[PDB]
């Protein structure tokens, strides 16, 4: 774990920045969803 | 004395060190035996 180390800590960052870029992508689909029926909680629930 | 009938040196007279083998399980060794289950937690991580 002295030697390597690293690659466990860009492996922690790269999939918390990956369930960042989840939920933005979630509440895009959300947005243009949102010129169908209402703001957010028509498409959140449903996609929910 | 005679003429020689056979050559001498002084020398040094010891024990050879044992040869341990490297025991089938050998190709574990080049990774710390944390870091193949924090490669196993990874994949088993990561994946879910
Ligand atoms: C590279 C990419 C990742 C691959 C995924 C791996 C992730 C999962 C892995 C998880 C763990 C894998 C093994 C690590 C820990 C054991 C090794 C160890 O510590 O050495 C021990 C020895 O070893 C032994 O003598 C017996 C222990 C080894 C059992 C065999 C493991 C099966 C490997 C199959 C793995 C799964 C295969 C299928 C995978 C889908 C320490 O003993 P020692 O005192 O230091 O030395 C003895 C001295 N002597 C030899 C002279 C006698
Ligand atoms: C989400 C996050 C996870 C959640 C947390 C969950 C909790 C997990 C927390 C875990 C905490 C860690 C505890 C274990 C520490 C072991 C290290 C050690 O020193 O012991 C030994 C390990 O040597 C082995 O014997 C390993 C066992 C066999 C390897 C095969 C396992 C994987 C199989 C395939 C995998 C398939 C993959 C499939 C993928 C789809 C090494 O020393 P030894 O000299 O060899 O000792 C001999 C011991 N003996 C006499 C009994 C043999
Ligand atoms: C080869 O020689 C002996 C034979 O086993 C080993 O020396 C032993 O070392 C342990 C501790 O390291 C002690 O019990 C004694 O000093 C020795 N044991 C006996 C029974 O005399 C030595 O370790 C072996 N291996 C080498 C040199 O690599
Ligand atoms: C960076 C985040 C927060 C915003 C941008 C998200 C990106 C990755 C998303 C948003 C809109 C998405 C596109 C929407 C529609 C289509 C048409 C389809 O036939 C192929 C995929 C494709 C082309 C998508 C690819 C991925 C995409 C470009
Ligand atoms: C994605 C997950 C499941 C991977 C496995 C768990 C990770 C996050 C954990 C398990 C053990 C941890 C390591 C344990 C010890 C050290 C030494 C310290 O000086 C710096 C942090 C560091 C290097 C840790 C980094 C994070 C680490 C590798
Ligand atoms: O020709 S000698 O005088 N008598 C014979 N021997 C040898 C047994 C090898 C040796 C060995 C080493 C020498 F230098 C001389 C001799």
């Amino acid at each position: 774990v002295q030697n390597i180390g690293g690659i466990f800590i860009v492996l922690a960052a790269g999939l918390v920045l990956s369930v960042f870029v989840a939920v933005g992508e979630f509440l895009y689909k959300s947005k243009k969803n949102a010129q169908l029926e209402k703001r957010s909680f028509c498409s959140a629930m449903v996609e929910e | 004395f005679s003429k020689p009938f056979m050559t001498l040196g002084i020398s040094i007279l010891y024990r050879k060190p044992n040869g341990t083998n490297p025991g089938v399980f050998s190709f574990l060794n080049p990774l710390s035996p944390d870091i193949w289950m924090y490669v196993l937690l990874a994949c088993l991580g990561v994946s879910c």
